[PDB]
C-alpha cells in the first residue's frame, strides 16, 4: 500500500503514488473541514469566550460525547490565560528575565556578546530569502478566479540544484525550491525555471565585438526533460525540442553501466499526481542538452488556509541558495561581461573582462583590434542566479 | 538541524516533572508552565524568520514526544506541550505542527481513546488544536 | 546520497559519461561556452616554483641535447672507425663536446631561463611536466606576462602612479600597450590598466547618475522580495561598482 | 585487449600495436642483457616491461594507474613476483639514468623515470657498457659479504677406536621410561 | 616461550622421537618439529643433553592433563 515510511532516518522515504497519497489524505479529512481553506474560529482568553461559546459548546459536546456543562467547564479550564506567560503587549525584542528556560539562558548567552559597539547590529541571522518570500506570499489570495487553489490540493516541495556545483562541499547543496500543485503538469514547472543556462551565449568576436549573437540558448535549443522512477518526460512542443533521453537510453542499455531499463514519455503526458516518487531521494532534470539539475522532493503536504492560495505565483520559489559573481580580473571588483583566450595582454588564460575594460583595453577609439587575442561574450551564472 | 540549542532539555524536564506528578489534569501542566514560565520561549530578539523556524522545529519535536511508544500520561503531557507551544507563539500567520499521514489516524484513535477514558481534558485540547487547524497534513513530521 | 552529483548518471565500470548529444555538438559548433569553463584555480607559490623548475629544466634539455647527441654520435663513429687519424679526430670532437656539456652544466639558472620572448617547449611542458593540469597557452601566458623575472614585479611608486594618471588622459585612457611603453618602467598594458582602474574616479563612482538610478530601481522592483535585494549582482547591469 | 576500443576499456588506453611491440622488445632486451632474466621466470619481467611501456607512452594519465588496474583492464592475472621484478627493473633504470647529463641533474625518482624510457633506450649500448664498468647480481648476495664460503675447521679425526662410551648410556632408556613408552601409546 | 619449554620437557621424557611428539602436540607437524630442533640446537645443546640425561616419567594421563591445563592457561593469559 501507499503508506509513507523512512528508507533512511530523516534523509529519504519509501516511494508512493502521489495521487493515491493525496486520495488517502483527503479520505482521512473529507467531510470534517480541517482541510478547508476557509478561516476557522480561533482560541481566545476566557474573558472574551462568551461570543464563541454558543457556536463551540454544542460541537464539542457532540464530538467528545460530553454534556454541554462539561464542554463549558473544559473550555473554562483550557483557557489561554493558563498558558499566556506573555501579555499581548510585550515586545519580542527582549528576553524576559523571569524565566527558568535553559533555552532562554542560551539565548541570553548569545545576545550578551552581541551588544558591544562592534557587535551590536540587526543584521541577517542565518538566511533571509525564506521569510521574505513567505511574508510576500503566505496567506494571500489570487486576483482571478481561475487562479485559485482547489480544496485539498497537494503541495509538493521540489528542490532543483544549480548547474554550478561547489565540488568541495557535500553536506549542503546549491539548490532552489518551488512549491507545485498536484494538478500541475511538468511543462509549467519547466517553463517556470529561470536558470542561466537558457541565457548562454558564445562565438568568437575579437575582431567585431558589436556582432555578439542575437539569439540566446533558449531561442536556439528548447530540449528539456524530467526523470522519475526510471521514466523520462521529454518536451516536444516545439521543433527545437529533441528527445535527449533516446541517446542516454542507447548508451546506457548497451553495457552494465549500473542502471536499469528506462522508458520515454512526453512532458505533457503526466501530472504530479501521476508520479510514483520518493521524498528526499535525488532525481534528475535536464535542459539545453547538457545542463543537468538534481531534483529532490523535499516535502509533500495538502494545502492549508494559511498557505499561499495565489496560483499566479506558482511554481512558488520557496528557497534559494547563493552563488558569487564572476568579478573580472582587471579591476577585480566589477563583474565580467567578456572572456578572452590566447590574450597577449592578460596575465592568465582564460581571463575575465568587464564591458568597459574589454573595450578600452583590446580596442582603440575607432574600435580596431589591438594585439593578438580571442574573445567571447560571457553571461555570469553567479549574476543571473 | 534536529532540535534547537536547548529546547530538548527544557521539554524533557517539563515532561518528566509532569509524569512524576502522577496526574493527567491540565491544571497541573498549566501550574508547571506558569511556574517555570515556558511561554516566554518565543520572546528574546528572534526575528520573524528565526521565530518561524523555531516554532516549526519546536512543534515538530513536541509531536515526536507526542507519538508512541510513550505511555498515556507522557503522551498527554506532550499534547499539553504542543497546545502551549502553538497557542503562545507570536508568528503571523501561526506556524503549524508537521503531522505525517502514518500519524494522523493514530492520533485520531488516541483522541477516541481519550474520550472513552473519560479524561476529556486532553481530547478537548486536541479538538481546540483542530479548530485552530494547528496541523499540517505532511508525509513526515 | 552524494553519488548522484553531476553528472547524475555515471558509468559504474569506467566512470565515463554519455556520448556527445546532437544538441551539444551543435552548441560546440556554434561556439557556445559552458559554465564549467569559469572554474579557475589560484596560482599557489608551489605551482610557481614548479613552473620555474620546469622552464629551467626545459631550457637545460634544449641546450644539452645538441651537444650530447653530437658527443654520442662521435663516440659511435669512433667505435666503428678503425682509421687511426680519423679515430683521433673523432676523439677530439668528443672531448670538445664533453667540455661544452660541462660548460652548459656549469651555467647559472638565470642564463638558462633566458629572455622573456625566448622559445620554450610549452605543450610538452603542460602535458608531461604538469600532467595536463594547466593548458599550454595558460602556462605560456602566466610565465611570459607575470612569472618571468624581467617582468616588473616591484610595487608602484607614487611618481609612477602620478605619471600613469597624467599620461593616461593624453591617450584617452586607451591603447594601454602604448601607455605602458611610454611610461618607461617596463610595465605591461594589463598592469597599467589594473592600477588605473583600482584608482579610477570615473570607474569607482562616489556620485550617481539618472540612468543608473532608474535602472537600479527597475531591477530592484523586478527582483526584490520583501527586505531582500540583489545588492552586488545588479553590478552586472550598471558600470562602475563592486 | 588494450589495442581494441572495446566499451569495457576507455579509449584513452588504446594504442598502436607495432610501436607497443618495439618498446616492449627493447625493454625486454635491456632486462635480458642486464641479467634480470637468468635463473628467473620471464613472464613477470615481460609484464613489468609492458607496464612501464604503457605508462611511458602516455605519462599524463597512465602514470596514475597501478598494476592491479592495468591487469584488471587487460583481464590478465598478474604474477606476484612481477611487482618485485618491476622494482628491480626500475632500480636498473635509475642506475642507467645516472650517466645522462640532463637526467642526472633533474634528480629523478622511481615514478618520474618512466617518462624518459625513450631516450634511455635510444642510446642504450654506451650507457649500459659504462654502467657495467661501475654488473648486476642477486641482491640477496650483493649485501657486501665480507666472508665468502669460509673454510670450516678440520675435523676429520676419528680417534683410535672409541672416543667415548657414556653416550651409549645417554642414548638408552631405563626400565621406568621403557614402561612409560609402553603405556604412552597403549 | 611455554611452547619451547613443553617441547624441551617432551625431549626429556621421550627423547628425540619426533613422531610421537608431533602426534601429542595439538597441531605441530613433523617438519615443524625438525625445524624447531635445528633452530634450538645451536643455543640449547646443553639443554638437550640435560633432557637426554633427564629420563623423566612419560606417563600418558599425567602428560595429557598437564598439556591441556598449561595450554589453556597460556591461551587465557596471552
Ligand atoms: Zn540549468
Ligand atoms: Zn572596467
Amino acid at each position: 500500500c501507499n503508506f509513507p515510511e523512512y528508507e533512511l532516518p530523516e534523509l529519504n522515504t519509501r516511494a508512493f503514488h502521489v495521487g493515491a497519497f493525496g486520495e488517502l489524505w483527503r479520505g482521512r479529512l473529507r467531510g470534517a473541514g480541517d482541510l478547508s481553506l476557509r478561516e476557522p474560529p480561533a482560541s481566545a482568553l476566557p474573558g472574551s469566550q462568551a461570543a464563541d461559546s454558543d457556536r463551540e459548546d454544542a460541537a464539542v459536546a457532540r464530538d467528545l460525547d460530553c454534556s454541554l456543562e462539561a464542554a463549558a467547564e473544559l473550555r473554562a479550564v483550557c483557557g489561554l490565560d493558563k498558558l499566556k506567560c506573555l501579555e499581548d503587549g510585550e515586545d519580542p525584542e527582549v528576553i524576559p528575565e523571569n524565566t527558568d528556560l535553559v533555552t532562554l539562558g542560551v539565548r541570553k548567552r548569545f545576545l550578551e556578546h552581541r551588544e558591544e559597539t562592534i557587535t551590536i547590529d540587526r543584521a541577517c541571522r542565518q538566511e533571509t530569502f525564506v521569510y521574505e518570500m513567505e511574508s510576500h506570499a503566505i496567506g494571500k489570495k489570487p486576483e482571478n478566479s481561475a487562479d485559485m487553489i482547489e480544496e485539498g490540493e497537494l503541495i509538493l516541495s521540489v528542490n532543483i540544484l544549480y548547474p554550478v556545483i561547489f565540488h568541495k562541499h557535500k553536506e549542503h547543496k546549491p539548490y532552489q525550491t518551488m512549491l507545485v500543485l498536484g494538478s500541475q503538469k511538468l511543462t509549467q514547472l519547466r517553463d517556470s525555471i529561470r536558470c542561466v543556462s537558457d541565457l548562454q551565449i558564445g562565438g568568437e568576436f575579437s575582431n567585431t565585438p558589436d556582432q555578439a549573437p542575437e539569439h540566446i540558448s533558449k531561442d536556439l535549443y528548447k530540449s528539456a526533460f524530467f526523470y522519475f522512477e526510471g521514466t523520462f518526460y521529454n518536451d516536444k512542443r516545439y521543433p527545437e525540442c529533441r528527445d535527449l533521453s533516446r541517446t542516454i537510453i542507447e548508451w546506457s542499455e548497451s553495457h552494465d553501466r549500473g542502471y536499469g531499463k528506462f522508458q520515454t514519455a512526453r512532458m505533457e503526458d503526466f501530472t504530479f499526481n501521476d508520479l510514483c516518487i520518493k521524498l528526499g531521494f535525488p532525481y534528475l532534470y535536464c535542459h539545453q542538452g547538457d545542463c543537468e539539475h538534481v531534483i529532490v522532493i523535499t516535502d509533500i503536504r495538502l494545502v492549508h488556509h494559511d498557505d499561499c492560495l495565489d496560483r499566479t505565483l506558482y511554481p512558488l520559489l520557496i528557497k534559494k541558495h547563493w552563488l558569487w559573481t564572476r568579478k573580472c580580473f582587471v579591476c577585480k571588483m566589477y563583474t565580467a561581461r567578456w572572456v578572452t583566450n590566447n590574450d597577449s595582454f592578460a596575465p592568465e588564460d582564460p581571463c575575465f573582462f568587464c564591458d568597459v575594460c574589454f573595450r578600452m583595453l583590446h580596442y582603440d577609439s575607432e574600435g580596431n583590434k589591438l594585439g593578438e587575442f580571442l574573445a567571447y561574450p560571457y553571461v555570469d551564472p553567479g549574476t543571473f542566479n | 538541524m534536529g532540535t534547537p540549542p536547548g529546547l530538548q532539555t527544557d521539554c524533557e524536564a517539563l515532561l518528566s516533572r509532569f509524569q512524576e506528578t502522577d496526574s493527567v489534569r491540565f491544571e497541573d501542566f498549566t501550574e508547571l508552565w506558569r511556574n517555570m514560565k515556558f511561554g516566554t520561549i518565543f520572546c528574546g530578539r528572534m526575528r520573524n524568520l528565526e521565530k518561524n523556524m523555531f516554532t516549526k522545529e519546536a512543534l515538530a519535536l513536541a509531536w515526536r514526544y507526542f507519538l508512541p511508544p510513550y505511555t498515556f500520561q507522557i503522551r498527554v503531557g506532550a499534547l499539553y506541550l504542543l497546545y502551549g507551544l502553538y497557542n503562545t507563539q507570536l508568528c503571523q500567520p501561526k506556524q503549524k505542527i508537521r503531522v505525517a499521514l502514518k500519524d494522523w489516524d493514530e492520533v485520531l484513535k488516541f483522541q477516541q481513546d481519550l474520550v472513552n477514558a473519560q479524561h476529556f481534558d486532553a481530547a478537548y485540547i486536541f479538538r481546540k488544536l483542530r479548530l485552530d487547524r494547528a496541523f499540517h497534513f505532511t508525509a513526515m513530521p | 546520497m552524494g553519488h548522484f552529483m553531476k553528472p547524475y548518471f555515471k558509468d559504474k565500470v569506467t566512470g565515463v559519461g554519455p556520448p556527445a548529444n546532437e544538441d551539444t555538438r551543435e552548441k560546440a559548433a556554434q561556439g557556445i561556452k559552458a559554465f564549467e569553463e569559469l572554474l579557475v584555480t589560484k596560482w599557489k607559490n608551489w605551482e610557481k616554483a614548479l613552473l620555474r623548475k620546469s622552464v629551467v629544466s626545459d631550457r637545460l634539455q634544449r641546450l644539452l641535447q645538441p651537444k650530447l647527441l653530437k658527443l654520442e654520435y662521435l663516440h659511435q663513429k669512433q667505435s666503428k672507425v678503425s682509421s687511426e687519424l680519423e679515430r683521433q679526430a673523432l676523439e677530439k670532437q668528443g672531448r670538445e663536446a664533453e667540455k661544452e656539456i660541462q660548460d652548459i652544466n656549469q651555467l647559472p639558472e638565470e642564463a638558462l631561463l633566458g629572455n622573456r620572448l625566448d622559445s620554450h617547449d610549452w605543450e610538452k611542458i603542460s602535458n608531461i611536466n604538469f600532467e595536463g593540469s594547466r593548458s599550454a597557452e595558460e602556462i605560456r601566458k602566466f610565465w611570459q606576462n607575470s612569472e618571468h623575472p624581467s617582468i616588473n614585479k616591484q610595487e608602484w611608486s607614487r611618481e609612477e602612479e602620478e605619471r600613469l594618471q597624467a599620461i593616461a588622459a593624453a591617450h584617452g585612457h586607451l591603447e594601454w600597450q602604448k601607455i605602458a611603453e611610454e611610461l618607461g618602467t617596463s610595465r605591461s598594458a594589463f598592469q597599467c590598466l589594473q592600477k588605473f582602474q583600482q584608482h579610477n574616479k570615473a570607474l569607482k563612482r562616489k556620485e550617481w547618475t539618472e540612468e543608473e538610478d532608474r535602472m537600479l530601481t527597475q531591477l530592484v522592483q523586478e527582483m526584490r522580495v520583501g527586505s531582500h535585494i540583489p545588492y552586488r549582482r545588479i553590478v552586472y547591469y550598471m558600470e562602475g561598482r563592486d | 585487449k588494450l589495442f581494441q576500443a572495446s566499451p569495457s576499456v576507455p579509449a584513452k588506453y588504446v594504442e598502436d600495436k607495432e610501436k607497443m611491440l618495439s618498446r616492449t622488445m627493447q625493454l625486454v632486451e635491456l632486462a635480458n642483457e642486464t641479467w634480470l632474466v637468468t635463473g628467473r621466470h620471464p613472464l613477470p619481467v615481460i609484464t613489468a616491461a609492458t607496464f612501464l611501456a604503457w605508462q611511458s607512452l602516455q605519462p599524463a594519465d597512465r602514470l596514475s594507474c597501478s598494476l592491479a588496474r592495468f591487469c584488471k583492464l587487460a583481464n590478465v592475472d598478474l604474477p606476484y613476483p612481477a611487482s618485485s621484478r618491476l622494482q628491480e627493473l626500475l632500480a636498473v633504470l635509475l642506475r642507467m639514468a645516472e650517466q645522462l647529463a640532463w637526467l642526472r641533474v633533474l634528480r629523478l625518482d622511481k615514478r618520474s623515470v618512466v617518462k624518459h624510457i625513450g631516450d634511455l633506450l635510444q642510446h642504450r649500448q654506451s650507457l649500459v657498457r659504462s654502467a657495467f664498468r661501475d654488473l648486476l647480481l642477486p641482491p640477496c648476495m650483493l649485501k657486501s659479504p665480507k666472508r665468502i664460503c669460509p673454510v670450516p675447521p678440520v675435523s676429520t679425526v676419528t680417534g683410535d677406536e672409541n672416543i667415548s662410551d657414556s653416550e651409549i648410556e645417554q642414548y638408552l632408556r631405563t626400565p621406568q621410561e621403557v614402561r612409560d613408552f609402553q603405556r604412552a601409546q597403549a | 616461550n611455554k611452547e619451547t619449554d613443553m617441547f624441551f620437557l617432551a625431549i626429556s621424557m621421550v627423547g628425540t622421537d619426533f613422531s610421537m611428539i608431533g602426534q601429542l602436540f595439538p597441531h605441530r607437524a613433523r617438519i615443524e618439529i625438525k625445524n624447531k630442533f635445528k633452530r634450538e640446537e645451536k643455543t640449547n645443546g646443553w639443554r638437550i643433553d640435560k633432557a637426554f640425561q633427564e629420563k623423566r616419567p612419560f606417563d600418558f594421563d599425567f602428560f595429557a592433563h598437564l598439556l591441556q591445563k598449561v595450554l589453556a592457561e597460556e591461551e587465557k593469559r596471552k
